[PDB]
């Protein structure tokens, strides 16, 4: 059940290739285009592709959001 | 080299511990507000390599530093 | 009152801009050496940038020269302060906010004259801002 969910995360990283500025290589900017996003500046830009742009993870197991259509 | 204005070709990994003692013997007041990071290997070779944190955070960070990085 | 004095205060050192130059980071084993002919080219590039700012923004023509850029505190790391003065009025210092706007207008032109890349030619207090990414 969960072993075929790890393969769906591997397929999401295979679809996100075929581009030379790789999506996990740089931070996005703010609303006001002056600096990077606040949790991409403290952590790594690779952590702001797995936790916020792929998973969109929350702060606990006790609150869950929605179905997150791109991982569906 | 920015707090005491030295040229760049004098301070390197071979004599970093030699010259930081020379800076507190010269200016003991201007050396107090400077910060020095404490880092050494076996602290970077032992980190959070938790589940789903090696193929996505460790490998995808190292691929972006190879040439022809969309191929790898 | 306060009895005694400080040897750090100056009557010009609040309109000065600190410049830091890292030659061996940008080029490395192939970088020129910074003699006083390079300081002459730096003072002419700043005087050129002040001429372009007053012409295109303030609509005035002012003949700034290299003798109107006053350099103090030259170090080996390659760092100094500078401030800009009106062409023959020695008492007229251009404010720091107008020199920052003039350097931002012509920063790409000063970098190309020395082969530096905005991390090897730092104007302390002036930061690069723009550049939104995208294309897909
Ligand atoms: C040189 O610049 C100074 C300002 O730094 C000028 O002094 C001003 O003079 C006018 C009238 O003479 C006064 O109303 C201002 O208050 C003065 N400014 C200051 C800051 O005191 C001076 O006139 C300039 N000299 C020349 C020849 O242009
Ligand atoms: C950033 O820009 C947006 C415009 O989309 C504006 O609503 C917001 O107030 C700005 N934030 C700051 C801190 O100025
Ligand atoms: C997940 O992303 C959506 C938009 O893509 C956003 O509205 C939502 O707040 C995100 N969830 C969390 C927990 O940040
Ligand atoms: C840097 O300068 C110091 C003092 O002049 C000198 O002792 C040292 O050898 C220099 N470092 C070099 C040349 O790598
Ligand atoms: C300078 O700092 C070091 C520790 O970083 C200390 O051992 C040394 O005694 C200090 N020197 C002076 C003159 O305070």
């Amino acid at each position: 059940l969960y072993y075929n969910t790890i393969i769906s995360w591997i397929m999401w990283y295979l679809f996100n290739s075929f581009q030379e500025p790789l999506p996990w290589s740089d931070c996005p900017l703010n609303e006001n285009q002056t600096g990077y996003v606040d949790e991409c500046a403290r952590s790594s830009p690779v952590d702001y592709f797995w936790y916020r742009e792929t998973l969109n993870i929350s702060t606990s197991i006790s609150d869950s959001g929605s179905i997150q259509w791109w991982m569906l | 080299i920015n707090g005491f204005d030295l040229p760049e070709g004098n301070v390197t990994q071979e004599n970093f511990v030699d010259m930081q003692q020379r800076c507190n013997a010269s200016d003991p007041a201007a050396y107090a507000q400077l910060v020095f990071q404490t880092c050494d290997i076996n602290a970077f070779l032992s980190e959070a390599v938790e589940g789903t944190g090696l193929a996505f955070i460790v490998f995808t960070e190292a691929i972006t530093k190879m040439p022809l990085s969309p191929l790898w | 009152s306060f009895v005694g004095w400080s040897t750090d205060w100056s009557p010009y050192a609040d309109q000065s801009i600190k410049v830091r130059i890292s030659l061996k980071s940008a080029l490395g084993d192939k970088a020129y050496e910074w003699n006083d002919n390079e300081m002459y080219l730096f003072r002419s590039s700043v005087a050129y940038a002040m001429r372009q700012y007053f012409l295109k923004v303030k609509n005035q023509m002012i003949l700034f020269g290299e003798e109107d850029v006053r350099v103090a505190n030259l170090k080996p790391r390659i760092s100094f302060n500078f401030f800009v003065t009106a062409p023959k009025n020695v008492s007229d210092i251009i404010p720091r906010t107008e020199v920052e706007k003039a350097i931002r207008m012509s920063r790409s032109r000063i970098n190309d004259a020395f082969r530096l890349n905005d991390n090897s030619l730092e104007f302390l207090g002036i930061q690069p801002t723009l550049g939104p990414p995208n294309q897909p």
